[PDB]
This record gives structure tokens, sequence and C-alpha cells, in this order.
């Protein structure tokens, strides 16, 4: 029992919880994501080429 | 095959070129078809060229 | 007038008159006793020659950079040549080496 | 909701973006709808692009910074506001004369 608590609590225990955020697209051909301490906010995208 | 010189008796294919776009007005190149530093943060998977 | 050399004190420079006011804004805390400067590092300089050291301390406040540029500080030392020993302010402005 | 980014770009944080004489730079934000102008104070570490992140996102003052990378080897910043023309900002650096240069 004492080792599922420590793995509650230690997993809680990280302050990137406290930036939390969620992102989308106003276009499918793009996908995106975030991590913690992306800035908020809106953004405007041009693209000319793919990798290749 | 050389690369400089584009001998050789191979035959090249499809080209290595490197993705291309900008950001509200900041023009940005990358290697791959993801980027993960425009902004910090966001991440994006690219396919198509759209523009704004 | 006071004689450091046993802790007597004497009427200053025999001036046989009382003095109007007199005592000084500057003055204005008690003592029981003769003092020595804190910048005169008798500590420190009794410590380090008792280790055997040239210790006539001059002391100085250190800084540390590293390839950033980025710097930060640290506390008083005795720079005897380039060999600085760590040294601390108590809170009364006397200077001691670390041990 | 308004942001601004650097006209000039740069490459590590060991970037010196301040000058090292100055004791401890200050920065003075206002707005329309502020109520006091925003104060921040450094220490001799701070003259990166990196403290200033920290210090206005950790500020928790509701302006955030955010890093952008141009291209390889090479950084730009950014600034966020919080939506409306009240948030409106102005900016003034009271410490170094390099930084009044580059952001005022």
């Amino acid at each position: 029992a004492l080792e599922k608590f420590q793995t509650a609590n230690t997993a809680l225990n990280k302050a990137d919880l406290f930036k939390s955020t969620v992102a989308s697209s106003t276009t499918e051909d793009l996908k995106v994501s975030t991590t913690a301490g992306a800035a908020a906010g809106t953004y405007k995208i041009n693209v000319t080429q793919l990798a290749a | 095959y050389d690369s400089t010189t584009n001998t050789g008796n191979m035959q090249e294919l499809v080209k290595a070129e490197n993705a291309k776009l900008n950001v509200n007005g900041i023009d940005i190149e990358r290697q791959s078809n993801t980027v993960t530093d425009a902004p910090q943060g966001i991440t994006l998977t690219l396919t198509k060229k759209v523009t704004d | 007038s006071v004689d450091k050399t046993n802790g007597e004190v004497t009427l200053a420079g025999g001036a046989t008159s009382p003095l109007t006011g007199g005592l000084p804004a500057t003055a204005t805390e008690d003592v029981k006793n003769v003092q020595v400067a804190n910048a005169d590092l008798t500590e420190a300089k009794a410590a380090l020659t008792a280790a055997g050291v040239t210790g006539t301390a001059s002391v100085v406040k250190m800084s540390y950079t590293d390839n950033n540029g980025k710097t930060i500080d640290g506390g008083l030392a005795v720079k005897v040549g380039d060999d600085y020993y760590s040294a601390t302010q108590n809170k009364d402005g006397s200077i001691s080496i670390n041990t | 909701a308004q942001s601004l980014a650097t006209k000039t770009t740069f490459a590590t944080t060991k970037e010196q973006l301040g000058d090292t004489s100055v004791t401890s730079r200050t920065i003075k934000i206002e707005q329309p709808g502020r109520k006091e102008p925003l104060e921040i104070k450094l220490d001799k570490g701070d003259t990166s692009m990196e403290a200033i992140r920290d210090a206005i996102n950790d500020a928790d003052s509701g302006i955030a910074a955010s890093i952008v990378k141009v291209k390889e080897n090479e950084f730009q910043l950014v600034l966020t506001a919080n939506s409306g023309t009240d948030n409106t900002m102005k900016i003034t650096v009271e410490g170094d004369t390099k930084l009044n240069d580059l952001l005022a």
C-alpha cells in the first residue's frame, strides 16, 4: 500500500502540472501538440516546402 | 556516387531537401517534418503546403 | 585618551575642561573595553601566522564566472597572494577565517 | 492578444545580453488596464535570454515570455499578452542602456 501511495504522490509532485495547456489547429493538414510551459495564445503559419 | 559532383553509376531518384516555413512573419528552416521549438513547447506535424 | 598598552583611560591630553556637548552622534554607543578595527583583521592575521603563513591580512569579496559569463558572488576571503583563504564576517563586523 | 519579438537574433544561453558592469538591471512595464508598473530585479547572472524568460514567467504577473529557434544555432525572444486592447503594454529598462536599445 505504501508503494502505491508513493507512486501517486511522486507523480503529483511535479510542477509542470501547473503549466498545463491544450491546443487546436484551424486546418486538418497540420497536427499539433503541447508540452509543459507552452505559451498560451494564437499563431499563424506559412508553408513553403516539406523536407525530403 | 558523389554528392558534391552528383557523379557515379547510381541514379538520384528523390533529391534531398529541408523543411522550410514561416511563423507570424518569422522565416524558419528545419531538417525534418517535425518541429519542437517554434514556439517553444508547441509541436507540429506537417504534410502539406498551407498559407496563413 | 585611551592607552591601549594595558587598557588604561586618561583625560584627553590632560585638557582640564568639560566639553559643551562633546559626545558626537557617532559615539552614542557604550563600551566596556578598548576596541580594534575589523579592518585590522587581528583574528585572521593571528590565525594565519599560527598556521605559519604570512597572513598580513588583505580581504576581498570573491566572484566566480563560468564560460557563460554568468557570475555569482561569494563572501569575504583573505587574499594571501593568490591563496585565497575562505573567511566570514560576524554580526559585529569582525572577520574570521573558516576552519 | 498582443505579442512582440526581438529584431536581433543570438545563439547561446551564454549570451550576455546586458552590461556586466551594471549591478542589477530593472525592467518596468505599464498597461492601460494595469494597476501599477511591474519591476524585475536581477543578480549578475541574468544576462541571458533564458534568464529573462525565467524571470518573466516565474513572476506569475500574467505576462509570459518564450524563446523561438530561428535557424540551427539561432534564437529569438517573444512576449505574451492576455487579449484585449486593455493589456496593451509599454516597456522601459531603467538599467543597462544596451537592453534599453534592444527592448525600448
